C-alpha cells in the first residue's frame, strides 16, 4: 500500500478516518505490543496498518472492541489489588 | 453645511478612495496627525450607514 | 471667480493667511508673516531653481 | 464535582473590560522606579521595569544576590531578596502593574473611530470630550436646578452656576470627572427609559438613532462590564522578556520600545504624585495630569495624534498596539533548485543524500542507539557529523515509506504542495517527476522547491493518504487530468502515430509484441504504412468482468508498441489510432474513470516513459530551414500596401472619410496579416510528396515545428506566424494600432525601427503581468478570507430545489454549445424523461451515466440538480448537494473543506487574465463577486401592472413610471437621461426589463430571485473564462456565492428585532423552532440579501479571526466592549491559537468537543 491507499478507502468511506484509525493502529505497533497481522517484509508501521485495512481486517469498530477486551483484561485479571486497596480507607 | 454637504456629494464613492482631496476643503489648522485617522475610518469598512454617522459626531 | 472668493483683501490679510497657512499654530505677526513668505521665493538660500 | 484550577484544556476564551481590581489580580508587584539595568554591574534595578522580585529571576534557579543557588530552594523566596527562586521563562510570564495617581483615559475606548466612551455616555468626541478632560470646560454631573445633567461651562459660567446655587450640583472636570460620569450612568434606567421615550409617536425621522444606541446600550449592560473600566487607575505591566534590553556584540545593548514608553509613563506619573504632596499650582498639576495623558496614550497605542518620538530614531516608537496591528518559520524543513528526474515514479523525489542527512538528524540519531552502533545518543551525533558510511545504510532505513512533501513558492491551489517518498541522490539538487511538474507551475529556470518531513505519526499518514501526488491524479478545479503528460512525453507519443506511407512500410501482419521485435531490428520503419496487425481487445459489460476481443485492424508500427502500455480495460487500438495531442489526456481521463487508481498511475509512469524514449529516438529538432516563408508574402505585402496606398490617394483627394480612414486601413493590414498567416500554414501543414508505390501524394508536414505545434508541447499558431509569417499589427503607448505592421519576421531580418516598435509590447507585456500575478493573489485572499469556514456536514440532508442546469448557449447568434456541466451532480428529483421513469431521485449522475444523457437525444437538454447555492443546511454543506469533482473520484469525504478548496481553484488561473458594454478580465470577476452595481444600472418591474406615466416631470422630475394593478401602486424614479422600453398602457410582470441595459445583481436577488441571481454570477463569471479559455467548475462558483448570500434582513415581527440583518444561519433554525415552540406569530419572516465578498468576510463570530484581516484595533476594541467570546468552531482562528483544525483529519476530534460542551 505505498502507492494508494484507495484500497483501503473502499473497505472504510472517508479519507479522514481512514488516517485516523491506520494512525491509531500505525501507533499500536510502534509503541507497545507491536504484533502485525500482515506479513512486515521490511515496512514500516505507517503502512503496516495500511496493508491490514486493505486485507479486510483491522478497522475502526474492531480495535475498539479489542481496546475493550484489552481492558476486560487488565481489569479483571488484576483486580485482586484494586479490592486490597479498595479497603484501605474502609 | 458645506462640510456636511461636501463631503457626501463628492464621496460617491470617489472610486479609488481619494483621500487627497477633502482634507484640503478643511477649515482650523492643517498638516496634522490628529485629523487624519477620523477620515481612513468612515469610508470604507461599513458603508452607507457610516457616512451618516461621520456627521452626528 | 477666484478672486471672488478670496477671504484676504490686501497684503497684510494676505501674508498672514499664507503665514497661518504653512505654519498652522503661533500668532502670525509681521516680520514672521512677511519674512516667511519672501523665504519661499524670494530668497537665495531658501529657493532656487538652479 | 470538577472545579479544577489548574491549566487544562479550554473550549472558548473571552473578552471584556479589566478592572482596576482584575489588573491586581496579575500583579506580582508594582514598577516603581524608570531604572532598568544597573550602570555598572548590568544587573536588574530594585523596583525598576526589570525587577527580579516582581517578575522573574535573570539565571534559571539563582536568586538575585546569591545567597541561594542549585535547586535546593527552589520553592522558597531570599531572605535578602525577595525573588522567587524558579525558572527564568518565569520572566516571561510574570505581569506586574503600575497604580496612577489621577485617572486616565484608555486610548482605544475614547477615540476610536466610534467613541465608545462616548457613545455609551451620548457624548461628542474631538469636540467635547476633548476639552472636558484635558482641563478646560468643566463638565457638568447632574443637576436638580436650571443646569441639566451633561452641559459643558467654562470657569466663568462655573463660577457664575456656583454663585447661584453651589454645593447641591457638585460637578469635577477633567479624567476623573468623566470616571464619576460613566459611573452615576445607570445603565438599566436608562435603557428603560430610553425605550419608552424613543418609541412614541416618531417616524423614520428618528428611528435610527434610537434603535442604534438603544441596542448598543442593552448590550453593554448585558456584557457584564461596567463602565467604571473604561478608564483606568490601574496599567498593567507586560512581562520583561517580551520587551528586553539585551546585549549585542562587545556592548551596544538592543532594547524594546516598550521600555521608552513605560519609562516615560512612570517619570510623569511619579512627578504627578510627588506634585499631589507638594505645593499644588493648579497650572502645573493640570499640566502634569495631561502630560500622564499623552505617556499613556502613547504607551497603549500610538497612532494617532503627532506621534511620540525621542529615542534618537527619527521614526516614531513601536507601542502595544501596533505590535499587534496589521512569516511562521518551522524546524525539519530545507529547501533547494529542482531538476527534472525522468527515472522516477509518480511517486517519488530525487532528495539530496547531505541534504536528508540533516533533515532526518534525530531519525537517524534513535535508529542508530536502536540497532547498537552508537552507544548513546551523542555518539550518533558524533557518528553521523563524521559520516561514516554504516550511516548511509541507516539512512536508506530511515527514509524507506517514510514520506516528504515537496512545496513551491507560488502556491495558487491545493497541488501546490505535494507529498513524495524519499529517494537517495548523489547531489546537491532536488529532482522531481516531470508529470506533477505542470501542478506546480514548476519550469526548471533556476527555480528552487521547500521540503518538509511529517514528524508526527498521523503526520506521515496524512502525507500518504491526502497529500500524496498518486491521490492527485485530476485537478481541484475541473475534473480533467493535472498530471497529464506534457511538452516532451507529448511530442513523443504524437510521434508514435502520425501514419506515414510506405518508405519501408508494407501491410507486414503479426501479433502486438512481437512488432517490438520488428523494430529494432530495422528493415520495416515504425511511422508505416499503415500496416495491420492482430489486437487482443479487452472490454466489459453489464456483469463487469472481461470479455476478450481478438481481431484485426490497420494500425501502425508506433501504435501497436504503444498498445503494451495501455492497461487491461479500455476500447483500445482506436485511443492509439488518433495520435498525440488532446487526446492523449483524454486517454488518461477515461483510464481513470473505467479502471481506477493504481492502473491510471502506472499507466501514466509507462506512457511518460514511452514519449521520453520514443522522443529521443525520433530526434525532432529545430534548423533554420524548419520555419519555411511563404513565397507569396512579398506578393500579399505587395497587394496590401497596394491597396492602402489607393485609400491614402483617396483621403487626399477626399472622398472617403479622411477621420477614419485609419480604422479601414487597418483593416487592410488585418486581412493582410490573415492572408499570410493562412498561407504560412496551408504550405507548412500539408506540403511533402513522398513516393507511394506508383508515387504522387500528400499527406502532411514532419516539418518538426509543425510537429511541435500539433500536438501541444508549446507550439500555438500566433507564434509559428511570428516565426515564418510576420508579427501583425504593434500596439502604441497611446494605446492606438500603428497603420504599419511588422512586414518582417524572425526568421528574417528585423529592422531597428519596428524592433523598437515592438518593445513596447514587450515592456506592457511583462508589465502587466507583474500586475495581475500580484493582483490575482489579492483576489484570492478576499476569496479565502470569506469562504474559508464551510465544510461539508451532516452527512446527506433533504430537499429537492435546485438550480434547473442547462447547457450555455450562446447559440442564439453566435451558435456555442458546452453540454458537460453536469455530471458528479446529485439529481433534484427524477428529471423526467420524453416517455417516462428513467433517472432517479438522488442518483449521482456518473461519468457514464451523463454519456447515457445522450441516449435520450438532443431533446433532453435540462435537469434539475441540488447545489451548494441552495441546500436546507444550517452551518455547512449537504455532501449530496455539492457533487463529487476532486481528485478523487466519489462524492467528497464528510469534513472535507470546500471553501479553501474552492476559493483556490478559482484564483488559481487568475496569472492568466487580462484586465481589459464589456469589461472582461481579472477586473471583471471582481465586480461581479463584489456585487458592485453598474455605471448605468437597468431597472426592473417590482410587481406586475399597468405601465403609465406618474405625473410628466413634476418634483424634482425626471420621468415617473407607475405599474399598479390588482392592488396598490408603486413608484419609480426616471431620471430622463437614458431612454425606455414599454409605452403607456402596456403591462409588465414581476421583474420585467424597463431600461435594456446592465443588470444589477441587487436587484435580480432582491426581485427575480435566489436561482436567478446565483444563474446569473455564475455564467457571467465563466462567460469571462470562456474569452480568456480556463476550464473551472460551476461548483465553486457556486460555493462562495453560498455565503455571498449568508446574511438577509427580516421585515415584519419576530422574536429577532425587525431591522436588524440577521443571517439566514439563526434566522433558519430559529424560524423552525418557533412554528412549533410557541407561535408562528412571535417570528418573522426573512429576505435574502446580496453582499459582496469584503462585505460578507467582514462579518463573522470568532472575534479573532475578524482581528487577523480587518482592522485589529477596531475589532478587538468593540469585541472587548461587548462581553463577547469564542468558542470556537471556525477554521482562521483555531490556527493562530495552534490546535486541531476542525475539519479533515480533525472535524471527528470537533465535533466530539462539540458535542461534550453540552453538559455546562
Ligand atoms: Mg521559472
Ligand atoms: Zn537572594
Ligand atoms: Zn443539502
Amino acid at each position: 500500500a505505498r502507492v494508494t491507499v484507495q484500497d483501503a478507502v473502499e473497505k472504510i468511506g472517508n479519507r479522514f478516518d481512514l488516517v485516523l484509525v491506520a494512525a491509531r493502529r500505525a501507533r499500536q505497533m510502534q509503541v507497545g505490543g507491536k504484533d502485525p497481522l500482515v506479513p512486515e517484509e521490511n515496512d514500516k508501521t505507517t503502512v503496516i496498518a495500511l496493508r491490514e485495512i486493505e486485507e479486510g481486517l483491522i478497522n475502526n469498530q474492531i480495535l475498539d472492541v479489542r481496546e475493550r477486551q484489552e481492558q476486560q483484561e487488565q481489569e479483571a485479571a488484576e483486580l485482586q489489588a484494586v479490592t486490597a486497596i479498595a479497603e484501605g480507607r474502609r | 453645511q458645506s462640510q456636511l454637504k461636501l463631503l457626501v456629494t463628492r464621496g460617491k464613492e470617489q472610486g479609488y478612495l481619494t483621500y487627497a482631496e477633502v482634507n484640503d476643503h478643511l477649515p482650523e489648522d492643517i498638516v496634522d496627525s490628529d485629523q487624519i485617522e477620523d477620515i481612513i475610518q468612515m469610508i470604507n469598512d461599513m458603508g452607507i450607514q457610516v457616512m451618516e454617522e461621520a456627521p452626528d459626531a | 471667480e477666484t478672486l471672488r472668493v478670496d477671504p484676504t483683501n490686501d497684503r497684510l490679510s494676505a501674508l498672514v493667511e499664507i503665514y497661518r497657512m504653512m505654519r498652522p499654530g503661533e500668532p502670525p505677526t509681521r516680520e514672521a508673516a512677511e519674512s516667511l513668505f519672501e523665504n519661499l521665493f524670494f530668497s537665495e538660500d531658501r529657493y532656487d531653481l538652479s | 464535582l470538577k472545579a479544577q484550577t489548574k491549566t487544562e484544556e479550554f473550549d472558548a476564551i473571552k473578552i471584556a473590560l479589566a478592572s482596576p481590581d482584575m489588573i491586581r489580580s496579575w500583579s506580582f508587584g508594582e514598577v516603581k522606579k524608570p531604572e532598568t539595568i544597573n550602570y555598572r554591574t548590568f544587573k536588574p534595578e530594585r523596583d525598576g521595569l526589570f525587577c527580579a522580585r516582581i517578575f522573574g529571576p535573570v539565571k534559571d534557579y539563582e536568586c538575585l544576590c546569591g545567597k541561594y543557588k542549585r535547586l535546593k530552594h527552589r520553592g522558597v523566596i531570599c531572605e535578602k531578596c525577595g525573588v522567587e527562586v524558579t525558572q527564568t521563562k518565569v520572566r516571561r510570564e510574570r505581569m506586574g502593574h503600575i497604580e496612577l495617581a489621577s485617572p486616565t483615559a484608555h486610548i482605544w475606548f475614547l477615540k476610536s473611530l466610534p467613541s465608545r466612551i462616548g457613545l455609551l455616555l451620548d457624548m461628542p468626541l474631538r469636540d467635547i470630550e476633548r476639552v472636558l478632560y484635558f482641563e478646560s470646560y468643566v463638565v457638568i454631573e447632574g443637576g436638580m436646578t436650571n443646569l441639566e445633567r451633561q452641559q459643558i461651562l467654562t470657569e466663568e459660567q462655573y463660577l457664575d452656576a456656583l454663585e447661584e446655587f453651589g454645593d447641591e450640583f457638585d460637578a469635577k472636570m477633567g479624567a476623573e470627572a468623566i470616571q464619576a460620569l460613566l459611573k452615576s450612568m445607570d445603565l438599566e434606567q436608562e435603557c428603560e427609559q430610553l425605550r419608552e421615550e424613543l418609541n412614541e409617536t416618531n417616524s423614520e425621522t428618528k428611528r435610527k438613532k434610537l434603535t442604534k444606541r438603544i441596542k448598543l446600550l442593552e448590550a453593554f449592560v448585558q456584557s457584564g462590564n461596567k463602565p467604571e473600566w473604561m478608564i483606568l487607575t490601574v496599567l498593567p505591566v507586560l512581562p520583561p522578556d517580551l520587551r528586553p534590553l539585551v546585549p549585542l556584540d562587545g556592548g551596544r545593548f538592543a532594547t524594546s520600545d516598550l521600555n521608552d514608553l513605560y519609562r516615560r509613563v512612570i517619570n510623569r506619573n511619579n512627578r504627578l504624585k510627588r506634585l499631589l504632596d507638594l505645593a499644588a499650582p493648579d497650572i502645573i498639576v493640570r499640566n502634569e495630569k495631561r502630560m500622564l495623558q499623552e505617556a499613556v496614550d502613547a504607551l497603549l497605542d500610538n497612532g494617532r495624534r503627532g506621534r511620540a518620538i525621542t529615542g534618537s530614531n527619527k521614526r516614531p516608537l513601536k507601542s502595544l498596539a501596533d505590535m499587534i496591528k496589521g512569516g511562521k518559520r518551522v524546524d525539519y524543513s530545507g529547501r533547494s533548485v529542482i531538476t527534472v528526474g525522468p527515472y522516477l515514479r509518480l511517486h517519488q523525489c530525487g532528495l539530496p543524500k547531505k541534504m536528508a542527512l540533516e533533515l532526518f538528524k534525530p531519525f537517524i540519531y534513535g535508529k542508530l542507539e536502536l540497532r547498537g552502533l552508537a552507544t548513546t545518543i551523542k555518539a550518533a551525533k558524533k557518528m553521523v557529523e563524521r559520516e561514516e558510511a554504516v550511516v548511509w545504510d541507516i539512512l536508506d532505513e530511515v527514509i524507506r515509506e517514510h514520506p516528504v512533501l515537496l512545496n513551491r513558492a507560488p502556491t495558487l491551489h491545493r497541488l501546490g504542495i505535494q507529498a513524495f517518498e524519499p529517494v537517495l541522490i548523489e547531489g546537491k539538487a532536488i529532482q522531481l517527476h516531470p508529470l506533477v511538474c505542470a501542478a506546480y507551475n514548476a519550469d526548471f529556470d533556476g527555480d528552487q522547491m521547500a521540503v518538509h518531513v511529517p514528524l508526527t505519526l498521523e503526520a506521515q499518514l496524512e502525507a500518504r493518504a491526502l497529500m500524496m501526488s498518486t491521490n492527485n491524479i485530476l485537478s481541484p478545479a475541473n475534473g480533467e487530468p493535472i498530471i497529464v503528460p506534457s511538452q516532451d512525453v507529448v511530442l513523443g507519443l504524437y510521434y508514435m502515430t502520425r501514419d506515414c506511407v510506405n518508405a519501408k512500410g508494407e501491410g507486414m501482419v503479426l501479433t502486438g509484441p512481437k512488432e517490438a521485435e520488428r523494430l529494432y531490428r530495422s528493415g520495416l520503419a515504425s511511422l508505416h504504412a499503415r500496416v495491420k496487425v492482430r489486437i487482443t481487445e479487452y472490454e466489459k459489460d453489464a456483469n463487469g468482468e472481461l470479455v476478450a476481443k481478438t481481431s484485426l485492424k490497420d494500425t501502425t508500427v508506433g501504435r501497436a508498441i504503444l498498445w503494451m502500455i495501455v492497461p487491461k480495460g479500455l476500447p483500445y487500438s482506436i485511443v492509439n489510432q488518433a495520435l498525440g495531442k488532446k487526446a492523449i489526456s483524454k486517454m488518461l481521463n477515461t483510464c481513470y474513470r473505467i479502471l481506477g487508481l493504481k492502473p491510471t498511475v502506472i499507466f501514466a509512469d509507462q506512457i511518460m516513459y514511452t514519449g521520453f524514449a520514443y522522443a529521443a529516438r525520433s530526434g525532432a529538432s529545430v534548423g533554420i530551414d524548419d520555419m519555411v516563408i511563404p513565397e507569396k508574402k512579398h506578393e500579399i505585402i505587395s497587394e496590401a500596401e497596394a491597396e492602402v496606398a489607393e485609400i491614402q490617394e483617396q483621403f487626399q483627394s477626399g472622398l472617403v472619410t479622411a477621420g477614419e480612414r485609419y480604422n479601414k486601413v487597418i483593416d487592410i493590414w488585418a486581412a493582410a496579416n490573415d492572408r499570410v498567416s493562412k498561407a504560412m500554414m496551408d504550405n507548412l501543414q500539408t506540403e511533402t510528396v513522398i513516393n507511394r508505390d506508383g508515387q504522387e501524394e500528400k499527406q502532411v508536414s514532419f516539418n518538426s515545428i509543425y510537429m511541435m505545434a500539433d500536438s501541444g508541447a508549446r507550439g500555438s499558431a500566433a507564434q509559428i506566424r511570428q516565426l515564418a509569417g510576420m508579427r501583425g499589427l504593434m500596439a502604441k503607448p497611446d494605446g492606438s494600432i500603428i497603420e504599419t505592421p511588422i512586414t518582417a519576421n524572425f526568421r528574417e531580418g528585423l529592422n531597428v525601427l519596428q524592433y523598437f516598435i515592438s518593445t513596447h509590447g514587450a515592456r506592457k507585456g511583462l508589465a502587466d503581468t507583474a500586475l495581475k500575478t500580484a493582483n490575482s493573489g489579492y483576489l484570492t485572499r478576499r476569496l479565502v478570507d470569506v469562504a474559508q469556514d464551510l465544510v461539508v456536514t451532516e452527512d446527506d440532508c433533504g430537499t429537492h430545489e435546485g438550480i434547473m442546469m442547462t447547457p450555455v448557449i450562446e447559440g442564439g447568434d453566435v451558435k456555442e454549445p458546452l453540454r458537460d456541466r453536469v455530471l458528479g451532480r446529485v439529481t433534484a428529483e427524477d428529471v423526467l424523461k420524453p416517455g417516462t421513469a428513467d433517472i432517479l431521485v438522488p442518483r449521482n449522475t456518473l461519468l457514464h451515466e451523463q454519456w447515457c444523457d445522450l441516449l435520450e437525444e438532443n431533446s433532453v437538454d435540462a435537469v434539475k440538480v441540488r447545489s451548494v447555492v441552495s441546500c436546507d443546511t444550517d452551518f455547512g454543506v449537504c455532501a449530496h448537494c455539492y457533487g463529487r469533482d476532486l481528485a478523487r473520484g466519489h462524492i467528497i469525504n464528510k469534513g472535507e473543506a470546500i471553501g479553501v478548496i474552492a476559493a483556490q481553484s478559482i484564483g488559481e488561473p487568475g496569472t492568466q487574465l487580462t484586465m481589459r458594454d464589456i469589461t472582461g478580465g481579472l477586473p471583471r470577476v471582481a465586480d461581479l463577486f463584489e456585487a458592485r452595481r453598474p455605471k448605468e444600472p437597468a431597472i426592473l418591474a417590482e410587481i406586475s401592472g399597468i405601465v403609465s406615466f406618474g405625473k410628466e416631470t413634476k418634483g424634482k422630475r425626471r420621468l415617473v413610471i407607475t405599474p399598479v394593478d390588482g392592488s396598490d401602486p408603486y413608484e419609480e424614479m426616471i431620471p430622463k437621461w437614458r431612454q425606455l422600453n414599454v409605452f403607456e398602457g402596456e403591462r409588465v410582470e414581476r421583474g420585467d426589463v424597463i431600461s435594456d441595459g446592465p443588470e444589477a445583481p441587487h436587484d435580480i436577488l432582491r426581485l427575480r430571485g435566489v436561482h436567478a441571481v446565483t444563474r446569473y454570477i455564475v455564467n457571467e463569471v465563466q462567460d469571462v473564462y470562456r474569452l480568456q479559455g480556463v476550464k473551472i467548475n460551476d461548483k465553486h462558483i457556486e460555493v462562495i456565492v453560498r455565503q455571498m448570500l449568508r446574511k438577509a434582513t427580516i421585515v415584519n415581527a419576530g422574536s429577532s428585532d425587525f431591522l436588524e440583518g440577521e443571517q439566514v444561519e439563526y434566522s433558519r433554525v430559529k424560524i423552525a423552532n418557533r412554528e412549533l415552540e410557541a407561535n408562528g406569530k412571535v417570528g418573522a419572516t426573512y429576505s435574502r440579501d446580496l453582499l459582496g465578498i469584503t462585505k460578507a468576510s467582514l462579518a463573522t463570530e470568532s472575534f479573532i479571526s475578524a482581528a487577523s484581516f480587518q482592522e485589529t484595533t477596531r475589532v478587538l476594541t468593540e469585541a472587548a466592549v461587548a462581553g463577547k467570546r469564542d468558542e470556537l468552531r471556525g477554521l482562521k482562528e483555531n490556527v493562530i491559537v495552534g490546535r486541531l483544525i476542525p475539519a479533515g483529519t480533525g472535524y471527528a476530534y470537533h465535533q466530539d468537543r462539540m458535542r461534550r460542551r453540552a453538559a455546562g
